[PDB]
């Protein structure tokens, strides 16, 4: 839909709230808003207000110390987008100081155009981390949301979701602005051109909302441009585009001309045309032309000046440097210092970089997230006319991250007066420097400590002197180095070389953990000897990376260092497999399981296991179960460095002195590949195994393997192999002596210990009688004596390592009575 | 090729060899040696004018 | 004896050794020798050459690569004390570069008054270690014996020792020479007058060695002077003090001053007479008198100037300042750069600081052993007509151990022109530096960037803002700390308080290990509340040492620090004493060890300790012990501090932007004391004890006491404790059973299980049988049954828990046949 | 006494109180408030002139 | 540290003076006896 | 590190060369390689 309504240019709104009816009828605001400072306020007297006409903010939006606000919702009900043309240092809604503030309540801001959002210190406001700004912003990590009520405290954040969630680190979370509004999210098909409630998507060029999708007549907020409701990407003629978000016609733009020259605003411009763009003034190469309101190109070089205020300027956001924009030639001095945390190369490059020559100094003090001063694209020339204090034209101070000053395979510079000065720039460093001083032509302009060797660069590796490695080779176990001599042009200088060398991963690690060993420096060798170095102790089969740093004491200083080489070190044999472990489910079948080893130490190929029979224990055999106690088992550092410059300069004062100018076991194995386990068959019933585990990663090339592992698995026996077979035969003597005959269990659960004998008479009780491996061998069986007249009904119970087996069916023999 | 200290002893009595070096008295100028082949580059002559007899 | 020989003004032997027969007649060297650059020389050369007439060096000694000497025992056999008047590089006896020799052979050594010994590079030279400076030198710390054979070598120190031995740091080691003499020392009562071979002390006034002992008349070296060989302490007029080392008569002096006055030697001195003294030049405030030698005092303050060649002298040796001593006014300027590592505060102050007024500059630059500016005693104006390069007055640049500048409540200074400059002077602190320019009168003779801030005294807390302490008070356990609140002008800069604690053993501990505790800054009171902090664990009862240090961001640093103050924690309960071990020695004498508990926590004013009886187990009385199997036991921070910049700057720009202007069991006990041990006696035989061990640290004030330590100790029994007593009475029945009864041994070896009855007839066999408690009980003694006619021997084993007790006597009973 | 961000606001609208600070238009000086009174010591009438009435 | 335990932190840091409980900001965050001192109120 | 097993090293800084035994330079003191390369002479 359209925006009836007038466009109200911004303004704001201090010490009561009666100057807040002046938006009765605003759909739009060409401007800033900002509502600050409320005292004598009451929430009492909030319920009333409500500006559901409001939808699109130019500038921004700021918000300091509103007393008795607690949410915005029924302010900004339909504060869909904020343009952002113009920022509050380089914020494009600012809500600081904000007591009483509980929710937010902008449940209908969509998409911010350029800027960043800045709350803290409301001490109130909760319902912060439960909203998504990468849907919102285009640039989350510039964001400043700090001292809030939602660190220090706990305000609770309930809210419907039903309500669409979203994953940020590694969580899906909830994205609801009020505790009855959430944030409005759809496919990322609309990437920003707007999705109705359904999930229809708007037209391409349609922004944030829209009524009817795909439909340019009946949006409410379009990306590119607006003219007569119905927007368009670019209005053609005679329509011109107007402060970035419009376009009206040329008469509009002549009156409001005409308007600002009539009457001697001083804030008005004389707005001009170039380029179908109705803009406050067009840039150098044009001038005003007094018959039609266009700058048509003029038939000489003259530069738009940029005049200064007090010759002085400080850049410390990009509000300060959009001041700037269009400008080319500075009439003052530069000095930028920006605070920050966060790189602003892109909007100081948008602004700066059209400024060509400076007639004062330039100066940068403080900066930090300046990484570089490629932002000034078309410096030319620094004049110097307004000298710093000091007499100087460039300046230098606490840069924490400058790295690189310019790239002079291609960029000019001039400087006419003053001289340089650097100081405290640990990223920058003296080789670009003194390039700067080569290419300016002040070589002639310097003195004494106005470029410190010791703080440029201290923390930077930019000797720029090449080191080579010799001949490098690795072992089994260790690696030796050895690299090309290097003296400085005085060799007393060099007190030995350092070596850095840690594990490096993959193929990249950063330049300057990292262990570092002294070296000996070698001896004059005036043949040359190479200096060399052993490592000791390292992890076989890893990427190391080493690099050699000179260390020379400080006078010029002449170091050197080398390239990180990544060097690859052998395999070796593995550990033993972590947690051997084997179980038994099936009478033949046994699971054992393990672990790789801790350190592989190489591509295991295979796993080589043994399982062995073992024979029942001799002691077994000679011990009797009958006897009791029959428990069968159930089977610092300056002092050196002057040291090293005091011994030199004793030797320079001698030699001054005293010289003067005249005037196999095969156990079944199997190579188990790729597996971590094993299951084995056919197996004897209730027998034990021993089973001896081990390890290699490499088959081919011999086999290389660890140590054996030694782990003991027992089978379960069958159902019915300790019970007694054949016939019970017995042989009765005179004496009436019983001799029995039985077969043994030929495959018995391990071995037969004893037999338990129970004959019983009718009326008679039951007797037991015990029958040893001697006594079943010696005598070939039992031998029962003294049995009282009449037949007996005879149980056998064989009693097995496993246990007691089942007993024998009744058998009944009838002695003479 | 500048020479320090060390070598420079080395270096002498082998450029001048044979008769040694030449002594008076002491007579501190401080552009004895060490800022003349040390410090700075030094060629044959300023070290032959430290012999006895030439 | 006396010196008889040309004294031979000290010289110098180069290029040959024919030179070396200057010295065929000379006792004493009133100078330096030197013998230096030796090139075609062998050792075959220098076996013939030997100088016993030299006893005496005045300034120093130097050898300088003169090959082909392996030992000085023959050139020097008799260099006694090397006076040291001018040193070489404050070295009284250089050995540099000395190839080929073995052994120093210097056996002849006693005393060097002043100066030190650095002998280095010598490649050969062994014999080292073997010697003891303390005894030679005077000041062995100033000492300097590096890059000899000792170290990177072996050279076997084979010597007699025989000869004397002494401690060096903890072990006594013999001090040798050579091969075949040793260092000579003799008692201390004697600490420089000297001794003979057998001991006898020599005369006071003597020094080194001695013929007759206590007669001047017949000494080799004395300290004090000399005179005619009976050299005295000081020699009486019309003899003069020469060299300060010797006196002669008016007319020596004057014909020297003559023989200088008419013959121009360039480096001869007009010598004066001033305090019976041939001098070479009298102090300022007297004039040469033309009639007679002695400079009588002027009628005018004439100062004598010092007038320095090409403007300009660096200061980096003893002997480089002893050209200046006497002189009170620089015609020139001072560069003072001393590469040391061994203060020289003494000798500086001794030849400088009688100067006054310098003309040009003073520099001090690299200088590291320099802890303070004091020696400049005297030095009153700093003229600066020679002005350094950058025009400055005073410089300082890297000096490591610059304290404190001058003494400002008694000293005076004045600066003419020029300006100061202090850098990278991590002792000196900013407020010395004020104090300067505050004294000096060159207030506004300042500019950015010559006092840097960041580098002077940037490892030095010297912010000289006092702290207090609210209150403290320290619990059984923890300690609470409360402080004073403390802001800057600008409260935003406070980012917190630093705390600092350790442990300090005793009552002095070094200010600025030491842990360290981040502080949050306390809210704006704006009542006050003090901010305090709670420590979290520490151990009881010791003395802990604790300071708080504020931290400021850099914008001037405001800083503050409280004193060292120490606080005593209180004691707590001990632990187990250590290796609890008892032992046994006799029936009822039971030792037992302890050592005390790991952390003692508190004065161990007693140790409670118990020792209780048991009773005999209870399952033993119901296991039968004749049953087989009866085995009886035989019983990375500046990210924060731009945070919190950006914040604060933001807060500045919201300012600057919004405002605008207008137009108990009772077992026995006892309290050991003062003893980690106990023995123990009255204890039954072959009895168990359970001993319960505590420890108990704190007796009056209610015992705190620790937990107990349970160990088991068992008594040996006795001799004849298990033997059955009483006769053997037997009944017999009408079936012949023999029915026993003997007395129980009611005290026995804890219990006696079972018995052992052995009955033996005439020719028959022995017989044995179980009698257990139960057996014993329930029959009243044992019971034999069907016994063969005749008379048996009967023996009798009683079996207790200690073992098988001796054999009853045979007792015979007759049964009839 | 010097006064500083945060408070600085506090102590405003107690001296001036009642009417508010005026404002016409931003018309950067850097003179403004924070180097008036948080660098610098300010005195009652520097306050007072940032009202909008008198 | 947690209940039961931690009160003794409580009655060190407020003496003969009582408190009321609530041991949420102990054992999961540190104690920095500024909640502590105005746990206990007069 | 002492004689037996110290010969792995001799063997890993000289290859093919072999070497004269003398472990009094490394069981004590630190092995830095410029001993190692010329014990074993050509």
């Amino acid at each position: 839909h359209l925006y009836p309504g007038e466009v109200c240019p911004g303004m704001d709104i201090r010490n009561n709230l009666t100057r807040l009816h002046e938006l009765e009828n605003c759909s739009v605001i060409e401007g800033h808003l900002q509502i600050l400072l409320m005292f004598k306020t009451r929430p009492e007297d909030f319920r009333d207000l409500s500006f559901p006409k409001l939808i699109m903010i130019t500038d921004y939006l700021l918000l300091f110390r509103v007393y008795g606000l607690e949410s915005l919702k029924d302010l900004f009900p339909n504060l869909t987008v904020i343009r952002g043309s113009r920022l509050f240092f380089n914020y494009a809604l600012v809500i600081f100081e904000m007591v009483h503030l509980k929710e937010l309540g902008l449940y209908n801001l969509m998409n911010i155009t350029r800027g960043s959002v800045r709350i803290e210190k409301n001490n109130e406001l909760c319902y912060l981390a439960t909203i998504d700004w990468s849907r919102i912003l285009d640039s989350v990590e510039d964001n400043y949301i700090v001292l809030n009520k939602d660190d220090n405290e706990e305000c609770g954040d309930i809210c419907p979701g039903n309500c669409p969630a979203t994953v940020i680190n590694g969580q899906f979370v909830e994205r609801c602005w009020t505790h009855s509004h959430c944030q409005k999210v759809c496919p990322t098909i609309c990437k920003s051109h707007g999705c109705t409630a359904e999930g229809l998507c708007c037209h391409s060029e349609c922004l944030g909302n829209c009524s009817q999708p795909d439909d340019p007549t009946k949006c409410v907020a379009c990306r590119n441009f607006y003219l007569d409701g119905r927007c368009v990407e670019t209005c053609p003629p005679p329509y011109y585009h107007f402060q970035d978000w419009r376009c009206v016609n040329f008469s509009f733009c002549q009156d409001l001309h005409h308007k600002c020259k009539n009457s001697r605003r001083q804030g008005c411009h004389q707005y001009v045309i170039h380029n179908n763009k109705c803009i406050p003034e067009c840039p150098s190469g044009y001038t005003m032309n007094s018959s039609n309101l266009l700058c048509t190109p003029c038939l000489g070089p003259c530069p738009k000046v940029c005049h200064l205020l007090e010759g002085e300027k400080t850049i410390d956001s990009v509000t300060s440097a959009q001041e700037l924009r269009g400008c080319t030639v500075i009439n003052g001095s530069l000095i930028i210092n920006i605070r920050g945390g966060n790189n602003l190369a892109a909007e100081l490059e948008a602004n700066l970089g059209l400024i060509e020559e400076i007639s004062g100094y330039l100066k940068i003090r403080r900066s930090y997230a300046l990484v570089s001063l490629s932002f000034f694209r078309k410096l030319r020339l620094i004049r110097g006319e307004t000298l710093e204090i000091g007499n100087y034209s460039f300046y230098a101070l606490d840069n924490q991250n400058l790295r690189q000053l310019w790239d002079w395979s291609k960029h000019n510079l001039t400087i006419t007066q003053g001289k340089l000065f650097f100081h405290y720039n640990p990223k920058l460093c003296l080789s670009e420097i003194h390039k700067m001083e080569e290419v300016s032509g002040t070589k002639g302009r310097q003195e004494r400590n106005d470029i410190a060797l010791k703080t440029n660069g201290d923390q930077a590796s930019c000797e720029n002197e090449l080191l080579k490695f010799s001949y490098i080779r690795t072992s089994f176990d260790k690696i030796l180095l050895r690299w090309e001599p290097y003296w400085p042009p005085d060799f007393r200088d060099l007190l030995g070389f350092m070596l850095f060398y840690k594990e490096a991963p993959y193929q990249n690690v950063t330049e300057f953990s990292w262990t570092v060993v002294d070296i000996d420096p070698p001896l004059r060798s005036n043949s040359q000897n190479h200096p060399g170095w052993l490592m000791r102790g390292l992890k076989p089969w890893t990427q190391y990376a080493i690099f050699v740093k000179t260390l020379v004491t400080f006078s010029r200083t002449y170091g050197a260092k080398s390239d990180i080489i990544y060097v690859q070190t052998d395999a070796t044999n593995p550990s033993v497999p972590l947690d051997p472990i084997s179980v038994s489910n099936s009478s033949s079948q046994i699971i054992l399981k393990w672990k790789p080893p801790s350190d592989p130490n190489g591509n295991i190929t295979h796993y080589l296991v043994f399982w062995e029979r073992q024979a029942e224990d001799s002691e077994l055999f000679e011990l009797d179960y009958c006897l009791k106690g029959l428990k069968l088992p159930s089977r610092q550092i300056l002092k050196e460095l002057e040291e090293s410059s005091f011994r030199k300069t004793f030797e320079d004062y001698l030699h001054n002195v005293v010289f003067v100018p005249r005037k196999e076991e095969h156990r079944p194995f199997e190579k188990v590949v790729n597996k971590e386990s094993l299951v084995i068959s056919g197996l004897r019933h209730f027998t034990g195994y021993r089973i001896e585990l081990q390890a290699c990663n490499q088959d081919t090339p011999e086999e290389r393997c660890s140590v054996a592992a030694y782990v003991s698995a027992r089978t379960m026996p069958e159902a019915k192999a300790d019970d007694i077979v054949g016939p019970v035969t017995h042989e009765i003597f005179e004496n009436n002596v019983v001799h029995l005959m039985w077969q043994e269990p030929k495959e018995p659960n391990g071995l037969i210990v004893l037999y338990e004998v129970s004959y019983r008479r009718y009326g008679d009780e039951e007797l037991h009688l015990c029958v040893s491996r001697k006594h079943f061998a010696l005598e070939r069986g039992c031998r029962l004596r003294g049995l009282s007249p009449g037949n007996y009904s005879v149980r056998i119970r064989a009693t097995s390592l496993a246990g007691n087996g089942s007993w024998t069916e009744p058998t009944y023999f009838y002695v003479t009575d | 090729e500048t020479l320090c200290g060390g070598e420079l002893v080395d270096t002498l009595q082998f450029v001048c060899g044979d008769r040694g070096f030449y002594f008076s008295r002491p007579a501190r100028r401080s552009r004895g040696i060490v800022e003349e082949c040390c410090f700075r580059s030094c060629d044959l002559a300023l070290l032959e004018t430290y012999c006895a007899t030439p």
